[PDB]
């Protein structure tokens, strides 16, 4: 009848908890090197085969949007991105007058001005001495100041800061893992989104392998549903809350930029390179993606399909272009090795749905200095790749965004839109709980201790 | 099996696999330092209940029965209703309210087995 | 009563308040740098006592009666006017020419009892 | 005598000098960085056998006899071809097939006589 | 007073050219010359 408080150790039990989750990088130098913006040396190793404890009986509740595990891998991305363009060249004294020309002219197309022949004046070795050096650029980068002459668009807002050109700019999957004592929780579900119990929940020691690519309008390389197509936004009935979509399907994207370029080192100081753009061996090209017309038009009525489940069965929905902002919320921009691509996504998103081989060329082009996203007075310059960039990849979802006029209306506007890579986070780590464990219990267990 | 597989099992079914648990509270960039500071913080919250788990006496076991009675106005339950019945996780969100009270009378009751143990030992 | 609060008490009163003071040991700019080696630094000079409390058999105990006599030309005192009259800064101040020898019988003392224990397991 | 000095003997007359390895055990420039490592990395990797070593029943003890057998297939030497004939570290190797079986045999062994202990004081 | 301790009946085996302690002096010793030249003038201005 009378009982005794006994203490256990190691008893099952957990509570919310946000922490320091570290590095677990499977590809590490392989003999290969190169080291990148990210985790490479620097990220502790991972486990060959990673532990996954199934946690019977349990019913764990998510919320994909107040997750601190996605607001904690944003700076850990913004801080590795400065401390690797701090140790470079600043390029200060390029803030000089071009005279830039038109590399074509009378030569091919409408006379326009893709590309610019920009000669200025530069201290090459002696700080007195200074000799006339030129470089190709782009039009997206000199503003015309009033063969007139031209300026960086940057500097006048922003300091530039070459990007040292021995690292690598192709994502590494990074694996986030938990310090001892704590675990984080995967939701097993399928048709999973992000809110609500999930009653089919595991124990995992850190997260499956998750590329830094950051892209818009388009979430490129990421992962996909296991089933359908599945819609996630914070609130579903407000316009200024973006959706995310996530295709069972991958959408595969090619494209290129098929100049061949050639890199060429100019002198801005002692011991200070600037790496600039000689000129082009071949004919003068034009870069684009290449999606495949009967993949997208197909992923896309799957899309509707399940926007209708949250705008009403029977309602016409509509895709359009980006209305404004930016040249990165504006356009799919990406990072193809190395190369920061705008590309022209509005004959993708042209299309009306009622209720009951062929390609598609997107005009990307190309941008060298950029701007840090979340907005600071700093930016970045981009060396040229000397070479044919190719790369192709999956687009795994999109990031929609409605237009208000649904309160009378029969009809549904979602505009495509990017330029927040927190929610480039939050379409990844979606289905991740950290927890820390309370292992010491109390009990009445009719022990006694023998004195 | 496996580290918290036991977590919705109840009371009773748990007590088994107290091992798998135990064993595993302990296993300069952005990236040093973040990898560093959760070193730091998993032996200082480790040593937490160490340290705790010791001034009770129960220090190098995983179940310790004490000498302070349950007092029954802390859980008037069953010996059969809290063992094969409710989980671990509910048992303690039952029973929070009364932790540092029992936590209180585990060690202000075992140095008092401390000195009644070395008042015998002259005897 | 609290820390150290019986620190102007003579010996034997200050040795019931002994989990007041054993329960309280133990707990990147300019700020984290230094808020970071106090964490080190106390977590390291807690386990330096807790290695020699271990070596001395006296593990999970605040106080533990050993197997060494007094030696009485460590000090010759009584029992009494130890216990009581002189405070444990005093006893420590009066006794620190033979801790460090003290110290070394304690732990050559103890695996003396490890072997001894050891060898009448066997039989 | 001396850190590692018994080192080449045979497994019987190095184990009397236990405590004069296990004593030893635990003990922002370029300087400072490499310096604060050596002491994070040397309170846990000083914890890690201290938990291991606690599972096992065996909390602070430089000898402790356990209750699970030898099994005869880890090695069919003698008693006496064992403790006089090889060293610590020859037996190391050639044990070092067996050694995440004996360890897991240590543990599930004593959370065995843990249960069954707390089953008997009931009664 | 440093300790050494003679470990009598032992026979270990060196390669000096596979030490990592001096691997790691290297290392710790062009990164103690750069920790002390980034603190002080840099004579930019005498490329004249
Ligand atoms: C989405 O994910 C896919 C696959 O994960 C990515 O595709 C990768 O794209 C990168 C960038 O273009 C590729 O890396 C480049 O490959 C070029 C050609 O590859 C040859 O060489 C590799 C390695 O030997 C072979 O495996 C391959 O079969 C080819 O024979 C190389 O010429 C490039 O080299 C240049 O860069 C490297 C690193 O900077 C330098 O060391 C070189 O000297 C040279 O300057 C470069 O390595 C990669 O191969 C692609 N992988 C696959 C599987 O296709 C997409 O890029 C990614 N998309 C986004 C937006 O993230
Ligand atoms: C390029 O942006 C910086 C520019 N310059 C700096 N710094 C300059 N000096 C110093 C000390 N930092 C930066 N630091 C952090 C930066 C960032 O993480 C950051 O904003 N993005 C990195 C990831 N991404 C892209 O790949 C990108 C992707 C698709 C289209 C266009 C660009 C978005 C923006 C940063
Ligand atoms: C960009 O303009 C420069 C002029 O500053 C061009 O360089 C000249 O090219 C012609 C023809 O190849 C040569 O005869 C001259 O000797 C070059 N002058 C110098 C100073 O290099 C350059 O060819 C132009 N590049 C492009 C792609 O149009
Ligand atoms: C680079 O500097 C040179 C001078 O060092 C500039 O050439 C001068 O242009 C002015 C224009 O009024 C003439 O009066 C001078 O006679 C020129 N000097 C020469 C040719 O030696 C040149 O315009 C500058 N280029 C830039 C700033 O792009
Ligand atoms: C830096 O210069 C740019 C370009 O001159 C400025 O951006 C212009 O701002 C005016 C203000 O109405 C607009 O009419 C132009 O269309 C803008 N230019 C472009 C290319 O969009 C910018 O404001 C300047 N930065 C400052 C003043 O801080
Ligand atoms: C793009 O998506 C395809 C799937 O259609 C990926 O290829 C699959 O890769 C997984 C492992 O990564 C394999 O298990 C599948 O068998 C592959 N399927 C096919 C049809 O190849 C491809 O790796 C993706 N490319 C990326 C993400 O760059
Ligand atoms: C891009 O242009 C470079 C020239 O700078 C090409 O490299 C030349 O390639 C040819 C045959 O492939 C060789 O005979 C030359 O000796 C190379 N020159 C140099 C400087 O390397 C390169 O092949 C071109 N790339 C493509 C894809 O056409
Ligand atoms: C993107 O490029 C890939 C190759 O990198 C193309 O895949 C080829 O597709 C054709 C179909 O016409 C097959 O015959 C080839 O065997 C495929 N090659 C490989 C390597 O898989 C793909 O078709 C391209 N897609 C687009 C939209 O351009
Ligand atoms: C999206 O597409 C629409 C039409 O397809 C474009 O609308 C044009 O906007 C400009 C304003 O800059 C007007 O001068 C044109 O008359 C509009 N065209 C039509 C047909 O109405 C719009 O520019 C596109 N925007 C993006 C970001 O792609
Ligand atoms: C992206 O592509 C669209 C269509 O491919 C372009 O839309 C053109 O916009 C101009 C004025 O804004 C109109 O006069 C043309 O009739 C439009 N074309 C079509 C096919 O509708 C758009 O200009 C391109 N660039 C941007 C930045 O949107
Ligand atoms: C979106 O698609 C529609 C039709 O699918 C395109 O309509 C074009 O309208 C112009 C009007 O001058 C016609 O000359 C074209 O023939 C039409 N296209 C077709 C395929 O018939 C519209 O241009 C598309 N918009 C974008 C931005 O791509
Ligand atoms: C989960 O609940 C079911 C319900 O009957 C039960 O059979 C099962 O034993 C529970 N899980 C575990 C691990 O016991
Ligand atoms: C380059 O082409 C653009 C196209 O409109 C034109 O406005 C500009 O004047 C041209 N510049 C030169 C130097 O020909
Ligand atoms: C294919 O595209 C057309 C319009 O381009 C659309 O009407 C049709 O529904 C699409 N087919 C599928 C299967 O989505
Ligand atoms: C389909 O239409 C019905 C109308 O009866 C509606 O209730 C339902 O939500 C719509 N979507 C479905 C069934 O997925
Ligand atoms: C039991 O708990 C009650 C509740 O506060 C308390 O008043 C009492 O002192 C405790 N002890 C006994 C013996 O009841
Ligand atoms: C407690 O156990 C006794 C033992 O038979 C049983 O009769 C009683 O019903 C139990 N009480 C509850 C609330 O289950
Ligand atoms: C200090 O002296 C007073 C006076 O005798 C005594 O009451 C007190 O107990 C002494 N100090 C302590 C800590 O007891
Ligand atoms: C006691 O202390 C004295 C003083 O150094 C020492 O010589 C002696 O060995 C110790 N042991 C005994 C039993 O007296
Ligand atoms: C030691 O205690 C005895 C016990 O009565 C007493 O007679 C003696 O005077 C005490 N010695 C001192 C120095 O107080
Ligand atoms: C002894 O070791 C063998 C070797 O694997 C193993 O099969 C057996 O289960 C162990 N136990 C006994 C009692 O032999
Ligand atoms: C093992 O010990 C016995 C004890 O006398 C001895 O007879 C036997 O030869 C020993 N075996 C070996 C291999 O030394
Ligand atoms: C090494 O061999 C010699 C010669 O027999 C012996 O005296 C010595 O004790 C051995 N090593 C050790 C550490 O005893």
């Amino acid at each position: 009848e009378n009982l005794w408080v006994t203490v256990y150790y190691g008893v099952p039990v957990w509570k919310d908890a946000e922490t320091t989750l570290f590095c677990a990088s499977d590809a590490k130098a392989y003999e290969t090197e190169k080291h990148n913006v990210w985790a490479t040396h620097a990220c502790v190793p991972t486990d060959p085969n990673p532990q996954e404890i199934h946690l019977e009986n349990v019913t764990e509740e998510f919320n994909m949007w107040k997750n601190n595990m996605v607001e904690q891998m944003h700076t850990d991305i913004i801080s590795l991105w400065d401390q690797s363009l701090k140790p470079c060249v600043k390029l200060t004294p390029l803030c000089v007058t071009l005279q830039c020309t038109n590399v074509t002219n009378n030569i091919t197309d409408d006379m326009r001005g893709e590309l610019k022949n920009c000669s200025f004046n530069m201290t090459t070795e002696l700080r007195d001495k200074k000799q006339k050096v030129y470089s190709l650029f782009y039009r997206l980068d000199v503003v015309q100041i009033n063969n007139k002459e031209y300026r960086l668009i940057n500097c006048n807002t922003s300091a530039i800061t070459q990007a040292c050109p021995k690292v690598s700019f192709e994502p590494i999957p990074i694996h986030y893992c938990a310090p001892a004592g704590f675990a984080i929780l995967k939701c097993k579900d399928k048709k999973f989104n992000g809110t609500g119990p999930c009653p089919s929940v595991s124990t995992v020691q850190c997260t499956h392998g998750i590329k830094p690519v950051v892209s818009t309008q388009l979430l490129l390389n990421g992962s996909l549903a296991e089933e359908e197509v599945m819609i996630r936004s914070e609130n579903i009935t407000n316009n200024a809350k973006n959706i995310l979509v996530q295709f069972n399907t991958p959408v595969q994207i090619n494209c290129t930029r098929p100049n061949n370029n050639t890199r060429k080192s100019i002198r801005i100081g002692p011991g200070q390179a600037f790496y600039a753009t000689g000129d082009i061996i071949g004919d003068i090209r034009q870069a684009h993606c290449n999606v495949s017309k009967a993949t997208w038009n197909e992923t896309l009525g799957k899309v509707v399909k399940q926007l209708r489940k949250h705008f009403g069965n029977n309602t016409i929905i509509r895709f359009a272009n980006s209305s404004g902002g930016d040249l990165e919320v504006t356009t799919h921009s990406f990072n193809c090795g190395g190369e920061f691509f705008y590309c022209n996504t509005s004959g993708l998103f042209n299309s009306t749905w009622i209720s009951n081989n062929d390609s598609i060329t997107l005009p990307c082009r190309i941008k060298q200095i950029i701007n840090m996203w979340q907005r600071i007075g700093q930016a970045m310059y981009a060396p040229p790749i000397q070479g044919v960039i190719r790369c192709v990849s999956n687009i795994t979802g999109l990031i929609l965004t409605r237009d208000g006029g649904s309160t009378n209306s029969t009809t549904e506007t979602f505009r495509p839109g990017g330029g927040d890579m927190r929610d480039n986070w939050r379409s990844e780590l979606y289905k991740y709980k950290v927890v820390k464990i309370e292992p010491l219990g109390v009990a009445p267990t009719r022990c006694k201790r023998r004195v | 099996l496996g580290f918290l597989g036991a977590a919705g099992s109840t009371m009773g079914a748990a007590s088994m696999t107290l091992t798998v648990q135990a064993r595993n509270l302990l296993s300069l960039t952005v990236w040093g330092i973040k990898q560093l500071q959760a070193r730091v913080l998993a032996v200082e919250r480790y040593l937490r209940d160490q340290q705790l788990l010791g001034i009770w006496g129960c220090s190098g076991k995983l179940i310790c029965c004490t000498n302070v009675p349950w007092n029954s106005s802390w859980s008037n339950r069953n010996l059969s209703e809290i063992w094969d019945n409710m989980t671990w996780l509910q048992w303690d969100k039952e029973i929070s309210n009364y932790t540092q009270i029992i936590y209180g009378l585990l060690e202000e009751s075992q140095n008092q087995q401390e000195k009644n143990e070395q008042d015998l030992l002259a005897l």
